[PDB]
């Protein structure tokens, strides 16, 4: 077992003095964004929040050890960074996850990789498309084998820039802009040029 | 173990794999998808390219 | 002392000074008790008088106590979404102003070189739309060896010609 | 690091403090995120605008170069580079550990 | 009948009733009044148990008072739980966007222990909200509903398992207390007992008698014959009573230093001490019964005994010792069986008011921290009742319940019945309920405690089937809750017609007999052997005279949903589930043609629906209108109704109730003033009455595919009004406000024709798809003008119109007619919140005339869309000359056991042209059990048929004898079943008789105007510039992984390429592509994209280095 580990270590160019740290990252602020609804209510992604506690952590440790302190006080404090990060990089792994507003457990970022939410398997493995649509659907046997039945609307949505284009060199719309708002306003001529 | 952690138990594997500095091939199939790239099956080979 | 300061000035998602944080408290309980001395909720053009200050600084005060909210809390009745999936990004490109403005800054070339390339040039700097600065028309001259008052006279010249429909027909598509 | 997508070989290890205040462009040591007038980022707060670039686009803190003509310059009063707002999203920080 | 209103739907029943059907909203209503105080509920309480008439009011008032301070000297009392009148009347409240409520009012009692002082102030408590006669609570305006859910009754469940090592039964029990700490007794692998406290194994029962104060001494006048436990006692390796007493605090309380009173105190404070372990009231009697300690008492002391536990240590005990009655020592003696938990014995039911009571106890909790937070730092006789109550925890409390508690979730409102059947509900999720990846497989079963009480079949057949409940129709609340049904007891054989409710447990040691036997009315069984249900829920044959008890009638253990539908013995349980769902999506079409075959429940189910109106009291007709009908009462007073039209539901449809009444005729005390959306003559009308052919129609019809007569349509039999409602909202900004008016910013002229000047369209707008509806007008802001658009400006002459025209344009697919506006406003002088200065409702309708991708439905779970409707013209005719109503598939009948909607089929068609049972020399054979007066029909008649007992296969084939038609002489159904067809096409008729008869029919509210999403290119995701997903927004379709698995097992790499990188993904490549087909040009090589470069991004953010090699 042991072996598993320390071998892969000597080989490897890899110091085990980094599984413990004393310097962690801040993933860029978008990627954590603190966004503002329509009319001022905002938006955290809590991973802010785990940052503002272990900030607090470490500026209080510091204010004590800057000052210098009776030891078991600072003990705590340090007892509670090791908690703070260990939030940070995982929430609910020892002890109780860290709930926040109205009893429910927070986000860390080795909850941002997990499962069908996360992002391998909700955003990487399976992704949302443009160009797309979807209907309910009707038996089409007056088609053939390579024919499928199209509601014509869902076509000219899903064909927007071809009839758009179509249309302006036929001059139907002057620019391309004009010819936005004719399939907007869904002029006749777009509906021949869609055929 | 990119393909591995795209499967299951993400945290446990990817615990191994920063450990044993492992270099991802960057040229499995399910590899390529994730990274955007082309697979290397159907239309995707050198051959066919 | 220390926990009000802590709480007022580090407990906050977003800081606020400790006193807007401390009208703030003062409202929550002054409303508060005010509901039960009313039999209903205490009406802020009531509760404005309580504070001697405008409404308005009240509506401030409250607009302030509400607090930010998580992108990542469930949604749907059922776990299988977030907030966060109907937030969009506003700094997206429409795409269509993109290729619409290459189309824009494309008819600008073919309408300022059917034009004279002396105001073509003029323009081109005078407004500084291929620099970053738009010109006043005494640098104008140094370039163009000529008093500003004949670029003055050569603004008009673009416009009104330019005024003739026939440049404004194949361009007011463009808004 | 360019991505230009002519990619071999990824590779994933353990990553040292040496790496961590290599990548970050600051400390930060303040926990702010908004300015409750102003909705900017503080100096070194969770946000701020110094350590992960600019959002408004070639425009700084004081917007000393609101315009592109100013590109990449780091402005002598905030030091917030003028560039593109893409960085937020491309640069990242750290914090150093008592 | 026995319905003052009701026509005649002359049906087939075998037996009569006991008792009628019973209120089918008893299920809000009484919980509401025993939550209350209300005079109905303070007579039935001072009947019904009257050692406590007290509402989850008064009851948590006492458990919370008296508060105390830490010391003693100063406390305060409360008393008089007292309502007042509401603030508006339900329309008003929903109106205005208000909670319907009522203000409380409590008088306090400020008590100075330390002297004597009191204070009865009458302390306003706040607003409560309050219930409507329909159970519906109007939160903001909005209508919710508070469903009833499942719970365990609180207390010890002894069980019994498997070791799989000797294959021995190991025994143990799970001492459940409402708001407990786990504690674990058992018997482990070996024959010792495991007592592991809250989760932490160690220290068997050693720990736990010795702790109590004991010694060995006893423990072994206990345990001696306790096998078990000698051997806990004989490892005891510690003496001392204190010494038990630190174990636990070891296990229990350690982390933090002992003392020898620490634990010895820290004991009694945890089960001995009522603020930690408080098993509920109706626990306590629930234990009472099980392990028979009390047997006479009234409840008190949720707070757990002693006495309790060692009836509870000997009965795990002489149960792993296999016992048959364990008796703890000093009482009366019960049984060694077993606890379940899915028998409805264990199962209570917690309502509306135990919900809003536990809310109410948690509230005044914390109003009880409060209490005592200011009765310390405020200064003695500084403080008063009011200083002591902060009411906002009570009104939290429960807003928060009412507020996002999927307890209180939205009233669904489309037709009558979705309003019904919404309530009436029991559900398993919720606070106390198991969440679905926890219920496991067995709890989704259909327990045989279910029979009477809970509907087996009315289920939502999602991830929910078995979870979600619905009542039965005759089922009862119990003032505890647990479920209850009437049953008539067979006594002797004398089946008493003694309504005696019972719940699960009350089987048990009872035996429920045969629901329909040959019983000579003399209370006896014809035949010894009766199929009855032993204690256990075995179903076999006992003797007459032994059974003890005999159902009260049939469609007892059925909901009113599933009983509308004609045949149910006929329908598959499978396909039943299906129609029964699918007659809550019924639509609000503009006829609701009552069934001509339907169930005696309708007319009944219709009335205490509140969607017909009623005359509640009787007296004669003054008049008749369209927005009233005035009710004289014959003494002096009158009453006036008036109605409600084109109220949109809360699923955007009608709440249309027309009436059917005359303008002088005397009115009784119920029956109809108007009918509603799917209802007629009061009985429930959800669809129409049409005649059949099921013959295959040239594969257009295939596969679930519909086929309709288009008389249908241009008659609009089967069409739907459509309200829908867009909410503009107007706020306080720093651009200003969003002034809306008809100032346009560049608006062509076409576009405004429609509309009146005062920002809106015109009320009665014919407007559609993208019109825009209200110009909802903002200012812009700050941008670079670009030069081009400044040329223009310069050129042309147009302003810079900065004001962004946040208007609303109908979005994708919508369409119709404009009702009218809500509005709202701050100038108003309105209850706007801060900042927003007009709120807006613009009302569009659209009456969606039917087409192919809506969803119809029969009623034996028969569906699916339309494929196609053609003319008239190729529709095949029987001998009458007569073109079909309705073409369907034949090949679903066989596979799906669902030959019953054809049963009902052809009875239609028998009450649709008449018949005449010849009792020409005697009642026909078939006719003598046949019941009376249904030997005799004439044309175009009405009726019903029970679920179970209705119209036997014989009967109908005594039906089809006298098949005597509507107008010609044709009798097409022959006395076997089937007719003849020619077909409308051809001309030419078919090798085969061809089916025929007449069948109930409805269209459901799953419409492709509603289920179509396109698009090329929205708006995209905040993190990732992914897409969005929604048909609300403009959103995009997702591409799973699973997928992406077909997609390369096709080999498309480039394809998928595409899908993951500029389909999603690359923000230039999309303008690329823009530019592509804009250039008319073949899209090029593809890019490479944002999310995967965000990928990268979220990967780097990890706390580890990573760069791919190029090279
Ligand atoms: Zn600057």
């Amino acid at each position: 077992k042991r072996l598993k580990v320390v071998a892969a270590f000597q080989q490897s160019g890899n110091s085990p003095m980094g599984m413990v740290l004393d310097a962690v990252p801040v993933i860029p602020p978008e990627l954590r964004p603190m966004v503002q609804l329509d009319g001022g209510r905002f938006a955290t992604s809590d991973l802010n929040d785990l940052y503002r506690r272990v900030i607090n952590r470490n500026n209080r440790l510091k204010r004590l050890i800057d000052l210098g302190a009776p030891e078991i006080i600072v003990n705590n404090e340090k007892r509670m960074l090791q908690e703070s990060v260990d939030a940070l990089f995982d929430n609910g792994r020892r002890g109780r996850p860290v709930t926040g507003p109205g009893n429910r457990p927070l986000k860390s970022l080795s909850d941002l990789l997990k499962g069908k939410q996360g992002r391998f398997r909700q955003n990487l493995l399976g992704k949302r498309v443009d160009y797309s649509g979807r209907s309910v659907i009707v038996v089409g046997p007056q088609l053939k084998l390579h024919q499928c039945g199209l509601p014509k609307l869902m076509a000219l949505e899903l064909f927007k820039p071809f009839v758009m284009k179509r249309l302006v060199d036929l001059n139907h719309a002057q620019n391309i802009k004009s010819a936005k708002r004719m399939v907007e306003r869904q002029r006749p001529q777009v509906w021949d040029v869609l055929e | 173990w990119l393909s591995a952690a795209s499967f299951q138990e993400t945290t446990r594997v990817l615990t191994d794999a920063a450990i044993n500095c492992r270099s991802d091939k960057l040229n499995g199939l399910k590899e390529n998808v994730i990274i955007g790239k082309l697979i290397p099956a159907g239309t995707g080979i050198n051959r066919y390219r | 002392q220390a926990i009000t300061r802590a709480m007022a000035d580090q407990a906050r998602t977003i800081r606020i000074p400790v006193h807007m944080v401390e009208v703030i408290n003062k409202l929550g309980r002054i409303q508060r008790e005010l509901l039960q001395d009313l039999g209903r909720e205490p009406t802020p053009e009531e509760l404005a008088k309580e504070m001697d200050i405008t409404p308005e600084k009240v509506l401030e005060i409250q607009q302030y106590a509400r607090e930010p909210i998580s992108l990542d809390q469930t949604i749907g009745d059922e776990g299988d979404s977030q907030l966060g999936d109907f937030i969009e990004d506003s700094e997206a490109v429409v795409a269509v102003d993109a290729v619409s403005f290459t189309l824009l800054q494309d008819q600008l070339q073919s309408v300022l070189d059917t034009l004279s390339e002396r105001e073509a040039g003029v323009v081109r700097l005078r407004f500084g739309l291929t620099d970053g600065q738009p010109r006043t028309l005494d640098e104008i001259g140094q370039v163009y060896g000529v008093t500003r008052e004949r670029i003055r006279q050569i603004e008009s010249k673009t416009m009104s010609k330019l005024r003739h429909p026939s440049r404004s027909q194949v361009l007011r598509d463009y808004l | 690091m360019l991505d230009v997508n002519f990619f071999d070989e990824l590779r994933i290890g353990l990553a040292t403090a040496e790496d961590i205040r290599q990548w970050s462009y600051g400390e930060v040591k303040k926990p702010e995120t908004i300015n409750y007038r102003t909705l900017k980022p503080e100096k070194d707060g969770l946000f701020c605008e110094k350590i992960f670039g600019p959002t408004r686009d070639w425009e700084c803190y004081c917007g000393k170069y609101k315009r592109v003509r100013f590109k990449g310059i780091i402005c002598e009063r905030c030091g917030v580079e003028v560039t593109r707002a893409k960085v937020r999203r491309e640069r990242m920080g750290h914090i150093e550990l008592a | 009948n026995s319905v003052p209103g009701a026509p005649n739907r002359v049906s087939f029943a075998k037996l009569r009733e006991p008792l009628e059907v019973p209120g089918l909203l008893d299920v809000q209503t009484d919980s509401f009044e025993w939550l209350i105080g209300s005079p109905r509920w303070r007579e039935s309480a001072a009947e019904r148990g009257d050692v406590n008439p007290v509402g989850g009011l008064e009851e948590v008032l006492y458990e919370l008072s008296p508060i105390e301070d830490f010391s003693g000297s100063m406390s305060l009392s409360f008393s008089d739980p007292r309502f007042d009148d509401v603030k508006a009347p339900v329309d008003e409240c929903k109106d205005k966007d208000m909670t319907y409520a009522a203000p409380l009012f409590v008088t306090a009692e400020f008590i100075n222990n330390n002297t004597g002082e009191i204070k009865s102030q009458t302390v306003f408590m706040g607003d409560f909200p309050m219930m409507t006669e329909k159970g519906t609570f109007i939160i903001n305006g909005t209508e919710r509903v508070v469903v009833s859910q499942l719970v365990r009754s609180p207390g010890v469940y002894f069980d019994e398992t498997i070791d799989k090592s000797t294959d021995k039964t190991l025994h143990s029990v799970k001492v459940i207390p409402s708001r407990g700490a786990w504690l674990e007794f058992d018997v482990d692998k070996r024959d010792t007992v495991g007592v592991r406290i809250d989760r932490k194994r160690r220290q068997p029962v050693t720990v736990l008698l010795k702790a109590l104060g004991w010694t060995s001494e006893q423990i072994v006048e206990r345990f001696g014959f306790s096998e078990i436990m000698r051997s806990t006692l004989e490892k005891d390796n510690t003496v001392g009573t204190d010494e038990a007493l630190l174990d636990i605090y070891r296990k229990l309380r350690p982390g933090e230093p002992p003392t020898k009173e620490s634990a010895q105190t820290l004991l009694e404070n945890l089960f001995f001490k009522e603020k930690r372990y408080d098993l509920a009231r109706v626990g306590r009697y629930k234990v009472n019964k099980k392990l028979g300690l009390h047997v006479g008492e009234p409840i008190t002391s949720s707070t757990l005994t002693e006495e309790d536990v060692v009836a509870t240590i000997e009965y795990l005990v002489r149960l792993h010792e296999g016992q048959t009655t364990m008796t703890v020592p000093g009482g009366v003696e019960v049984p060694v069986e077993t606890d379940d938990i899915d028998h409805f014995g264990n199962r209570r039911l917690r309502t509306v008011g135990e919900l809003i009571q536990n809310q109410i106890r948690v509230g005044m909790s914390r109003m009880e921290r409060v209490v005592r937070e200011r009765m310390t730092t405020q200064d003695v006789e500084a403080i008063t009742p009011q200083t002591l109550i902060n009411i906002r925890p009570v009104v939290a409390a429960i807003k928060e319940f009412f507020g996002t508690s999927q307890l209180s979730q939205f009233m669904d409102q489309n037709n009558p019945l979705s309003g019904l059947t919404h309530k009436r509900r029991l559900s398993a999720l919720g606070p106390g309920g198991l969440s679905r990846e926890r219920a496991g497989l067995e709890v989704r079963d259909v327990h045989p405690s279910h029979y009477g009480r809970m509907c087996p079949i009315e289920t939502p057949e999602g991830p929910n089937i078995g979870l979600i409940g619905s009542l039965s129709v005759y089922a009862r609340v119990n003032p505890f809750g647990f479920i209850e049904t009437p049953y008539r007891k067979v006594v002797d054989g004398v089946v008493s017609d003694e309504i005696v409710y019972l719940t699960a447990d009350e089987e048990d040691r009872h035996v429920v007999a045969q629901a329909n036997s040959p019983i000579d009315a003399d209370g006896r069984f014809v035949e010894p052997r009766v199929l009855v249900r032993r204690k256990a829920g075995e179903v076999e044959y006992v003797p007459s005279s032994e059974v003890d008890y005999m159902d009260v009638s049939p469609r007892q253990m059925v909901s009113v949903a599933t009983a509308m539908i004609p045949f149910l013995e006929h329908d598959d349980a499978n396909r039943a589930l299906m129609g029964a769902n699918m007659q809550r999506q019924a639509v609000p079409l503009v006829r609701s043609e009552a069934p001509l075959v339907g169930t005696g429940m309708e007319l009944r189910a219709a009335i205490d629906a509140g969607d017909v109106v009623v005359a509640e009291e009787s007296g004669v007709i003054e008049e008749v209108s369209a927005d009233y009908i005035t009710v004289m009462h014959d003494n002096g007073t009158r009453r006036t109704y008036r109605m409600r039209k084109f109220a949109r539901s809360n699923h955007g449809t009608c709440a249309n109730q027309c009436p059917i009444v005359d303008a002088g005729d005397r009115v009784e005390a119920g029956q109809v003033i108007a009918d509603g959306p799917c209802t007629d003559d009061g009985e429930m009308a959800l669809g129409k009455n049409l005649l059949v052919a099921i013959m295959p129609w040239e594969g257009h019809n295939y596969e679930d595919a519909i086929i309709l007569s288009n008389r249908l349509v241009e008659e609009d039999v089967l069409t739907s009004i459509h309200i829908e409602e867009h909410e503009i909202d107007a706020r306080d900004t720093k651009l200003g406000a969003e002034e809306i008016t008809r100032d346009i910013p560049n608006i062509s002229d076409e576009v405004l024709a429609d509309l009146d000047e005062r920002g809106i369209v015109r009320i009665g707008a014919e407007v559609r798809d993208g019109d825009i509806l209200v110009g909802k007008v903002t200012p812009k802001g700050e941008t670079e003008l670009t030069p081009e658009e400044r040329l223009l400006r310069a050129i042309f002459g147009e302003k810079a119109r900065e004001v962004r025209d946040t208007s609303l344009k109908v979005p994708h697919g919508e369409s119709g007619k404009v009702i009218g506006i809500r509005v709202f406003s701050r100038e108003d002088e309105d209850e706007l919140p801060a900042g927003v200065n007009e709120l807006v409702r613009v009302y569009v309708a659209q009456k969606r005339k039917i087409s192919d991708g809506d969803k119809l439905a029969g009623r034996h779970g028969n569906k699916g869309v339309i494929g196609k409707i053609l003319p008239v013209e190729d529709m095949p005719f029987l001998a009458d000359g007569t073109p079909v109503d309705i073409i369907l598939n034949t090949h679903g009948v066989p596979r799906r056991m669902n030959i019953g909607q054809i049963l009902e089929t052809h009875l239609g068609w028998c009450a649709h042209s008449g018949w005449k049972v010849d009792a020409a020399k005697g009642v026909p054979d078939w006719a003598a059990r046949l019941p009376d007066e249904l030997l005799e029909a004439q044309p175009n008649a009405i009726v019903s048929t029970p679920v179970f007992d209705g119209a036997q296969e014989a009967e109908l084939q005594g039906l089809l004898s006298c098949t005597l038609p509507n107008r010609d002489g044709d009798v097409l159904v022959d006395a076997d079943g089937k007719a003849m067809l020619f077909d409308g096409r051809s001309g030419e008729p078919f090798p085969y008789p061809v089916t025929v008869g007449y069948m109930y029919i409805m269209k459901l509210h799953h419409l492709v105007d509603d289920k179509i999403h396109a698009r090329s290119t929205g708006p995209y995701s905040m993190i990732t510039q992914q897409p969005l997903g929604g048909k609300a927004q403009f959103g995009g379709q997702r591409f799973g992984e699973m997928e992406c698995w077909a997609m390369q097992a096709y080999g498309a790499a480039y394809t998928l390429q595409e899908l993951l990188t500029i389909k999603s993904d690359d923000t230039v490549g999309r303008v690329k592509v823009y530019e592509a087909i804009v250039k008319g040009e073949n899209i090029p090589e593809p890019g490479i994209p944002e999310s995967f470069k965000v990928l990268l991004k979220e990967l780097q953010s990890l706390c580890l280095n990573v760069e791919v090699l190029s090279s």
